[PDB]
RNA sequence: AUAUACCGCCAUCUUCAGCAAACCCUGAUGAAGGCUACAAAGUAAGCGCAAGUACCCACGUAAAGACGUUAGGUCAAGGUGUAGCCC
């Protein structure tokens, strides 16, 4: 009720001055930030769940918003349409369908919010059908060339929704280069590629066919250069750990093409991401599970 | 279907504390350890020795506080002190209350050779998170 | 307490028409609003005969006489009720006039539900709202049957509750279970508008003529 | 503890019932209202039935003796051309003013149907009225 | 000895999404049934699903998976009701 909230909040002001006393802070510029941190050190808890964490949040946080009664003391209730038993929802929409009777007797940047946000606004539990009417009768008034007038209440509904090139580093001598990181299965590798080269490629120090006596790792190596037509252009120092030859000479593809963007032109960057060439290949080993041969295999079903 | 530790569903007349609540593979996620000790952790030992110790600590506070704990036992070991923070309920007279802490501060220290302290959190009535 | 409720309450019912009803409509204004026409004779409910004045070419007559004495009991009732400050509800399950109701009802200060009726509204108000909920002294209907040409069940539940129910009744309609039947034109916008401002008069005279009526005592 | 046997009597008469019974403490708000200014039917459920038998509802045709006349000229002379304003409560349609004509006509003393038919056909073409016959 | 008395831990449908107390209504107040979104009697706390969580993402795999079915398995994990032996 409202009186245990307000008790709540004078509660929670008093604890905040005996926490900022506590940590030896402030008490005026005490924020929630430095409370979340007090707590944090003075109870900690390994629990994953941060809900099942300690807290000391205000308590308009806490408490979940509860809906005030919708009656006096006559008994009357407030609203005209309190018997619907969803008179806010209802509100919402007899007011859209006033706009919409007015708009027609005159005439990749947001979305629209999801039943729970606007259940979180109505204070009331709705229905997918509800939410669905709801929307198509908003999405109606957007199309009726809302102005200003109505776009004001319209955007009270609506909830807003390329690489990043690395810096370009310069060794003792002089010559610049781009040093990246790409991790394949278990096999990381740390890339650096120089802007100038004969195309040579040192992979833990050994030339890459003696590296990579595998055609297809070879292949693998050539794919980024050979895209954005850079073969010989660049001489390239790798250093991979972990992992077979194939997941070694995917990670170093991936840490190559990562570098190379620093010195490819950005259409050619967003052309190796289209191509895939810098998107990192979740696909890792799945671990196998209790009873079953395999991570999918069964063992042999006897009927 | 899986019994270990759950509270079965009712007709919503069952309490429960936050404990019994939760299942568990909710432990580590939701809810803690009731005894903590470093003989678990990787290169420590001594498992075995402080199993045995918290399982007999738990049936001695049980039949040593019949009737009045209100909920589990925290079973905290600091170096030697063990520390047993127990809840219990506002029923027993004080008097006894601390004629039992004493007491079993007392035997279970010359027991384990140990310095062993018991921590009494009183309610009026067992904590209830929810009603199965 | 006894003087005031004895002097405000009951003062009132005293006098035939205590709020001018009569005043706020004529036989020409129910005609003029089409309150006469009802459905072809195979809708006819055979409940709705007795008001029915004949049948012009396959298509009931509503017979405007019974209408208009009808209408003033409704009228006057409502006055009553809402002079009394009870809580009046239209109910009309026409999506047309919808719009225009929740209008009606929220200028006049009463209650309305004009969307889908959700069942136990009024007899399980207790858990649904709240154990000491004030359910509705009065509802009006300006359309008794639902969307599928069945009577509303808030008739039903309304004669369960014991809630005074006035109604606008066409010849399909079923007229039994409303305490107030006003045989007139349902589907009308002109009949609809007129009810509708009747209903609105008769609500805000009433809340005014109390407001005005505890003024005088209270001053004395 | 309002009866809710809506089948059984009507809501005046279960409430008046239960407050003499002592069952209701209090007369809800209405009851005064109701009691003064009773309505022409008590309200009490009644299960419709189908008439079976010889049973005709006692719904009877509206007719007026004009009708003969406005069929006459339907079956004469068609719509016609003049577009019926049913808003206006006081619009008269060509056949109406073939009506009027007649019935005068009538009141003048002639009996012959077809004679004041034409007749009054005759005297509207004078007034200027465009009667189309359809055949 | 009794899993055909059980607790304890589980298999199974479940590679499901339903189980639902408390009310209301319908059926003439029978066993029973309760939906149509341009909606026509259902509202529902709680449990489950979901969500949240672990692992490498928001994917996947784990985990979870209610109420019930097979008097399903285990008196040989232990405890335990009943019954039985005590040179
Ligand atoms: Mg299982
Ligand atoms: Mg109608
Ligand atoms: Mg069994
Ligand atoms: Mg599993
Ligand atoms: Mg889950
Ligand atoms: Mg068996
Ligand atoms: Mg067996």
């Amino acid at each position: 009720t409202e009186d245990f909230i307000k008790k709540q909040i004078e509660e929670f002001n008093i604890g905040k001055r005996h926490l900022a006393n506590m940590m030896g802070e402030d008490p005026e510029t005490f924020t929630q930030e430095d409370i979340d941190r007090a707590i944090a050190y003075l109870f900690p808890s390994g629990l994953f769940e941060k809900r099942a964490r300690p807290v000391m949040k205000h308590p308009e946080q806490i408490f979940p918003r509860q809906r005030a009664i919708q009656w006096g003391e006559d008994g009357r209730p407030f609203h005209y349409l309190f018997y619907t038993g969803k008179q806010s929802y209802y509100s919402l929409m007899h007011d859209v369908y006033g706009m919409l009777l007015n708009l027609e007797k005159h005439q990749i940047g947001s979305r629209w919010l999801i039943k729970e946000e606007l259940e979180e606004m109505l204070v009331e539990k709705l229905s997918d059908l509800d939410y669905m009417q709801f929307i198509r009768l908003l999405e109606k008034l957007l199309t009726s060339q809302c102005g200003a007038a109505e776009e004001e209440f319209v955007q009270r509904f609506r909830r807003s929704v390329k690489q990043l090139i690395e810096p370009v580093q310069y060794d003792e001598q002089g010559m610049a280069f781009s040093k990246s990181e790409g991790k394949r299965k278990t096999a990381k590798a740390e890339a650096i590629v120089y802007k100038h080269g004969s195309g040579r490629i040192k992979v833990n120090g050994i030339d890459y066919q003696l590296y990579f006596p595998i055609t297809q790792d070879r292949e693998q190596l050539m794919f980024p250069f050979h895209f954005v037509d850079r073969l010989g252009k660049h001489d390239v120092t790798c250093t991979v750990s972990g992992g077979g030859r194939s997941a070694q000479a995917g990670a170093i593809r991936l840490a190559m093409a990562k570098a190379l963007c620093s010195f490819v032109t950005e259409d050619e960057v967003e052309w190796m991401r289209q191509a895939g060439l810098l998107t990192t290949d979740p696909r890792v080993r799945e671990r196998k599970k209790p009873g079953q041969e395999g991570a999918r295999r069964k063992f042999t079903w006897k009927k | 279907k899986n019994r270990a530790a759950r509270v079965r569903v009712s007709k919503g007349d069952k309490p429960v504390t936050y404990e019994e609540a939760h299942a568990p593979h909710y432990i580590a996620h939701r809810k803690g350890w009731l005894s903590l000790h470093t003989g678990n952790l990787d290169g420590e030992d001594h498992a075995a020795e402080r199993t045995v110790e918290d399982v007999f600590l738990r049936k001695f506070m049980w039949g040593t506080f019949p009737g009045c704990l209100a909920d589990q036992l925290v079973l905290k070991r600091r170096g030697n002190q063990l520390e047993i923070c127990a809840v219990v309920l506002r029923q027993l007279s004080p008097h006894k209350y601390y004629f039992l802490v004493g007491y079993s501060e007392t035997l279970l220290s010359y027991f384990y050779k140990c310095p062993v302290r018991l921590h009494l959190q009183t309610v009026p009535s067992k904590v209830v998170y929810k009603y199965l | 307490s006894t003087d005031f409720n004895d002097k405000i309450l009951n003062e009132p019912l005293k006098h035939s028409d205590f709020f001018n009803v009569k005043e706020l409509f004529s036989v020409r204004s129910l005609f003029d609003a089409r309150v006469h026409l009802g459905h072809k004779a195979g809708c006819r409910h055979r409940f709705m005969e007795p008001y029915i004045f004949g049948s012009r070419l396959d298509h009931d007559i509503i017979d405007l006489e019974q209408t208009a004495t009808h209408l003033q009991l409704a009228l006057n009732f409502t006055a009553h009720m809402a002079y009394r400050k009870g809580i009046i509800l239209f109910i009309s399950r026409n999506r047309q006039f919808s719009y225009l109701i929740e209008n009606m009802a929220r200028d006049c200060g009463e209650y309305a539900h004009t969307r889908y009726f959700r069942g136990g509204m009024l007899t399980n108000a207790r858990l649904l709202f709240g154990p000491t909920v004030r359910l509705p002294d009065l509802i009006i209907f300006l359309h008794t049957l639902n969307n599928i040409f069945e009577p509303h069940v808030a008739v039903r539940d309304a004669a369960k509750m014991n809630i005074p129910t006035v109604g606008i009744v066409d010849t399909n309609c079923n007229p039994c279970l409303i305490t107030y039947p006003v045989p007139g034109n349902d589907d009308s916008p002109l009949a609809v508008h007129l009810y509708c401002r009747l209903f609105q008069t008769a609500i805000t005279r009433a809340k005014e003529k109390r407001q005005q009526v505890e003024a005088l005592y209270r001053l004395q | 503890a309002g009866s809710r046997l809506e089948t059984v009597g009507s809501i005046f008469s279960r409430t008046r019932d239960l407050v003499r019974a002592g069952v209701l403490k209090e007369k809800p708000l209405w009851f005064d209202v109701y009691d003064a200014f009773p309505p022409l039917r008590e309200p009490v459920f009644q299960r419709p039935r189908v008439r079976y038998g010889k049973a005709k509802a006692p719904i009877q045709d509206i007719w007026y003796h004009e009708d003969r006349i406005r069929a006459k000229f339907y079956s004469v002379y068609g719509s016609g051309q003049r577009a019926f304003d049913l808003f206006n409560p006081n619009f008269k349609s060509t056949c109406q003013r073939f009506v009027e004509k007649y019935t005068e006509l009538q009141k003048l003393g002639e009996t012959d149907e077809e004679k004041l038919f034409v007749e009054t056909g005759k005297a509207l073409l004078a007034e200027g009225v465009i009667l189309r016959r359809v055949g």
